[PDB]
C-alpha cells in the first residue's frame, strides 16, 4: 500500500523541457527524503538529485546541476522533476524513489519514458518474411513481419489477432540512423500446413493512430 | 569520486545454485552505507540489502549481504526462477549527499548448449516499392548468447550497413534469438546477386551459411 | 549512531 506512481510517457524535440510527477500514497509523504534516478536505454542507474521533507533544500548530482529542478507540493503529496535543454541523450526512463531513513531507496516509482528527438510521429511501414524453403528446417518454417520507420516507442504485435503465441519473438525495436525506429516479428510454424493455415500479424502503434494487420502469404517457389 | 566495480557482468548458473556477487569500492565505504537492489526486466529496481548486510522487509532470506571497507558481496543462497535479474551495489553518503550505483551485474539462466536454427528473408516486392530492401536474417534458440553473423553479397564481406536485435532468455526454454537485419538502397540491392548470411556459434561445428539469389 | 536521514537534517540545516 505504500506507492509512488508517476505520470505517463513523454516525447520532446531537443532544447525542449519535461516536468515528471510522482504521487505517493499509502505513507506520510512529508516525512521522507525523495530523489529521482534514470536508466538509459540498456544502461544502468544514475541517481540525478536528493530533495528534503520540507522541499527547501535540494541537492543535484553535479551532471545535472543547472538543468535541474526538484520540487514537492505538500497540498498534493506530488513530487516534480523538471530537466530543462533537453538532448537525446536524455533519453531514459526516469524513476522516483523514496529515501528510508537508513538511507537507501526502499520504494520506487514505476517509471516515466521520456524519449528526446528531432523525429516527428510516424506509423510504422509492415512489410511480410514470408516462409519459403529458406525459411524451412526439418518440417519446420520461419515467417515474419518487418515493422519499419515509426517514431515514438512503443509499438505491439500480435499474430493471428492473439491466437498465436507458441514459438514467436517480437524483437526489440533498434533505432536506426534517420532517428526512426524498426523491429521484427517472428514465428516458426509447422510446414506441413502452411497451405491451410492463416498467418497474420497485428501491428499496432497508438503514438500515431496506426494499425495494420498484414498477411504473410507462403512462397511455393 | 567514488567508483562501485561490480564483478562479473554476466554471471550464469542454473536454478537451484548459489550465487555469489562483488562489489569493490575505489576507497571505503563510511558507515557501511551500502544497498543492494534488484531489477527483473521492465521493472523498476527493489532494495534487498541495506546497512550492507540487512535484509529489507519482504525480502526472502535467500538473499543476503557482507562486507565492510571497500569489499561487499551479495549472496544468493539457492536460486530460483524469480532471481534471474540485474542486480546493482550502491554507495551512499550523507554530508554532503552522494549516491553512486555499480555498472549491474547480469545473472543469467544457465543451460545445455543449442545450436541455433538460421533462416534468411529476402526484402518483400512491397518494400522494394519504396526505395528501400531490408534483408533479415534469424538465429533461433539458441544458448549461449554469444554468435557471430556476417553478411556477404555476391561474396563481399559487409560492413556498417546491419544492426542486430536480441531477445531476452525465452521464459520457456532460456534460449536467445537474434535477428541481423542487412539496408541497402532499392538501388544498391538490385546490382546484386547472391546474398548470404553466415553464422558463427560454439554450438555449430562449422559456420552455417543461408543465402538467396535476388529474383528467385 | 546517528541514522542516515539524522545526518542528512543536519547536512540541510547548515548548507
Amino acid at each position: 500500500q505504500e506507492q509512488l506512481v508517476q505520470s505517463g510517457a513523454e516525447v520532446k524535440k531537443p532544447g525542449a523541457s519535461v516536468k515528471v510527477s510522482c504521487k505517493s500514497s499509502g505513507f506520510t509523504f512529508s516525512y521522507f527524503y525523495l530523489h529521482w534516478v534514470r536508466q538509459a536505454p540498456g544502461q544502468g542507474l544514475e541517481w540525478m538529485g536528493i530533495i528534503n521533507p520540507r522541499g527547501d533544500g535540494t541537492r543535484y548530482a553535479q551532471k545535472f546541476q543547472g538543468r535541474v529542478t526538484m520540487t514537492r507540493d505538500a497540498s498534493t503529496g506530488t513530487l516534480y522533476m523538471e530537466l530543462r535543454s533537453l538532448r537525446s541523450e536524455d533519453t531514459a526512463v526516469y524513476y522516483c524513489a523514496r529515501g528510508a531513513d537508513h538511507g537507501a531507496f526502499d520504494i520506487w516509482g514505476q517509471g516515466t519514458m521520456v524519449t528526446v528527438s528531432s523525429a516527428s510521429t510516424k506509423g510504422p511501414s509492415v512489410f511480410p518474411l514470408a516462409p519459403s524453403s529458406k525459411s524451412t528446417s526439418g518440417g519446420t518454417a520461419a515467417l515474419g513481419c518487418l515493422v519499419k520507420d515509426y517514431f515514438p516507442e512503443p509499438v505491439t504485435v500480435s499474430w493471428n489477432s492473439g491466437a498465436l503465441t507458441s514459438g514467436v519473438h517480437t524483437f526489440p525495436a533498434v533505432l536506426q540512423s534517420s532517428g526512426l525506429y524498426s523491429l521484427s516479428s517472428v514465428v516458426t510454424v509447422p510446414s506441413s500446413s502452411l497451405g491451410t493455415q492463416t498467418y497474420i500479424c497485428n501491428v499496432n502503434h497508438k503514438p500515431s493512430n496506426t494499425k495494420v494487420d498484414k498477411k504473410v502469404e507462403p512462397k511455393s517457389c | 569520486e567514488i567508483v562501485l566495480t561490480q564483478s562479473p557482468g554476466t554471471l550464469s548458473l542454473s536454478p537451484g545454485e548459489r550465487a555469489t556477487l562483488s562489489c569493490r569500492a575505489s576507497q571505503s565505504v563510511r558507515r557501511n552505507y551500502f544497498a543492494w537492489y534488484q531489477q527483473k526486466r521492465g521493472q523498476a529496481p527493489r532494495l534487498l540489502i541495506y546497512d550492507a548486510s540487512t535484509r529489507a522487509t519482504g525480502i526472502p532470506d535467500r538473499f543476503s549481504g557482507s562486507g565492510s571497507g571497500t569489499d561487499f558481496t551479495l549472496t544468493i543462497s539457492r536460486l530460483e526462477p524469480e532471481d534471474f535479474a540485474v542486480y546493482y551495489c550502491q554507495q551512499y553518503d550523507s554530508s554532503p549527499p552522494m549516491y553512486i550505483f555499480g555498472q549491474g551485474t547480469k545473472l543469467e539462466i544457465k543451460r545445455t548448449v543449442a545450436a541455433p536454427s538460421v533462416f534468411i528473408f529476402p526484402p518483400s516486392d512491397e518494400q522494394l516499392k519504396s526505395g528501400t530492401a531490408s534483408v533479415v536474417c534469424l538465429l533461433n534458440n539458441f544458448y549461449p548468447r554469444e554468435a557471430k553473423v556476417q553478411w556477404k553479397v555476391d561474396n563481399a564481406l559487409q560492413s556498417g550497413n546491419s544492426q542486430e536485435s536480441v531477445t531476452e532468455q525465452d521464459s520457456k526454454d532460456s534460449t536467445y534469438s537474434l535477428s541481423s537485419t542487412l539496408t541497402l538502397s532499392k538501388a544498391d540491392y538490385e546490382k546484386h546477386k547472391v546474398y548470404a548470411c553466415e553464422v558463427t556459434h560454439q554450438g555449430l561445428s562449422s559456420p552455417v551459411t543461408k543465402s538467396f539469389n535476388r529474383g528467385e | 549512531l546517528d541514522s542516515f536521514k539524522e545526518e542528512l537534517d543536519k547536512y540541510f540545516k547548515n548548507h
